[PDB]
C-alpha cells in the first residue's frame, strides 16, 4: 500500500482499540 | 577559620536535604550563571539554570540562597540563589556597568501534568478515540505511578488577566490548585483537560503542562479518517480540519515537548512511554534515597 494508505489503515486500526 | 566552619555547616545541610521531600518547583524565567564572586554557601556547588529550566526546591538555606536541584538525570541538588540574591548579583552587574521609562521564578506543579492536544478537536470521534485508546494504554502502563483525571473546567482562564460568574473561576481555581497538589508527592499526573485543542491555551497559567500532540502529518489522511465515523462527523469536517492546521503551523520545538506522528497506536504509545519513563528519573534521582545495608560491616 501507498505511505497514504498504510497511515490510513493504522489510524483507523488505532481507533478500533478504543472501543 | 569562621568560614571553613560555615562551609562545614552548608555542606551538613546539603547532606541531609538530599532525602527530604521536593517543597515545590518553579520554572525559571531568567537564566544563572554561577560565578565564584557570588559567595555561595560552598563554593562549586551553585546550581547554573537557563530561562524555562525547571527545579526542585527541598528548603531554604537562608535569605539568598534556597537548596534543590535541576530536574534532569544525573543533577544533584545544590545551592539556588533566591529571588533577593539574583536582584542582589543584577544590581551588582548594573552598579560595575554604570524620566518617563520579571519576577526570576514561577511556581509550577512539581511533577508537570500531562496534556493531549489533537489530532483535531475534543468532543468529536476522531480525536476522542485516539485519545481514548493512549490514556488507556497510560492508566495500565504506568499502575501505581500516575493520576489521570478529568478537568472539565477551563483551565486555560487560570491567568491574572482573568482572576464568566464568580463561581466558574472559583471552580477553574480549585482545579489548579487541586492538580498542583495531585503532583505534590512525584507521581505522574495525566489530565483529560476538555477545553484545550492548543498548547497557547495554557502558555500563561502556572501548570507549566507536557504538551503531547498527537499529529496525524498529512491532512487528506485525517479528511478520510473524519469521514470513516459517517456522516454524522462529516458535516463537521471544516471546524475539524482548521484545527489540525492550527497545529501544525505552531513552532513545534516550543509549542510541544513530545510529538506522537507515529502511524500504529504501538508505536506511538512505547514513544509516549518512554518520554515519560525518562521524565521519571529526571524527577526521582536515586540519591532520593540511601539504600539501608542488609547487613553491618562487624
Ligand atoms: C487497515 C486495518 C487492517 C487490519 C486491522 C485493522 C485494525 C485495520
Ligand atoms: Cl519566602
Amino acid at each position: 500500500a501507498s505511505p497514504l494508505e498504510e497511515d490510513l489503515c493504522g489510524y483507523l486500526c488505532w481507533i478500533t482499540q478504543a472501543e | 577559620a569562621v568560614r571553613r566552619e560555615a562551609e562545614r555547616q552548608a555542606q551538613a545541610q546539603l547532606e541531609k536535604a538530599k532525602t527530604k521531600p521536593v517543597a515545590f518547583a518553579v520554572r525559571t524565567n531568567v537564566r544563572y550563571s554561577a560565578a565564584q564572586e557570588d559567595d555561595v554557601p560552598v563554593p562549586g556547588m551553585a546550581i547554573s539554570f537557563e530561562a524555562k529550566d525547571f527545579l526542585h526546591v527541598k528548603e531554604k538555606f537562608n535569605n539568598d540562597w534556597w537548596i534543590g536541584r535541576l530536574v534532569k538525570e544525573g543533577c544533584e541538588i545544590g545551592f539556588i540563589p533566591s529571588p533577593v540574591k539574583l536582584e542582589n548579583m543584577r544590581l551588582q552587574h548594573e552598579q560595575r556597568a554604570k524620566f518617563f521609562k520579571t519576577p526570576p521564578y514561577d511556581v509550577v506543579p512539581s511533577m508537570r501534568p500531562v496534556v493531549l492536544v489533537g489530532p483535531s478537536l475534543k468532543g468529536y470521534e476522531v480525536t476522542d478515540m485516539m485519545q481514548k485508546a493512549l490514556f488507556d494504554f497510560l492508566k495500565h502502563r504506568f499502575e501505581g505511578r500516575i493520576s489521570i483525571t478529568r478537568v472539565t473546567a477551563d483551565i486555560s482562564l487560570a491567568k491574572r488577566s482573568v482572576l464568566n460568574t464568580r463561581s466558574s473561576l472559583a471552580e477553574v481555581q480549585s482545579e489548579i490548585e487541586r492538580i498542583f497538589e495531585l503532583a505534590r508527592t512525584l507521581q505522574l499526573v495525566v489530565l483529560d483537560a476538555d477545553t484545550i485543542n492548543h498548547p497557547a491555551q495554557l502558555s500563561k497559567t502556572s501548570l507549566a503542562p507536557i504538551i503531547v500532540y498527537v499529529k496525524i502529518s498529512s491532512p487528506k489522511v485525517l479528511q478520510r479518517l473524519i469521514k470513516s465515523r459517517g456522516k454524522s462527523q462529516a458535516k463537521h469536517l471544516n471546524v475539524q480540519m482548521v484545527a489540525a492546521d492550527k497545529l501544525a503551523q505552531c513552532p513545534p520545538q516550543e509549542s510541544f515537548d513530545v510529538i506522537l506522528d507515529e502511524n500504529q497506536l504501538e508505536d506511538a504509545c512505547e514513544h509516549l512511554a518512554d518520554y515519560l519513563e525518562a521524565y521519571w528519573k529526571a524527577t526521582h534521582p536515586p540519591s532520593s534515597n540511601l539504600p539501608n545495608p542488609l547487613l553491618s560491616r562487624t
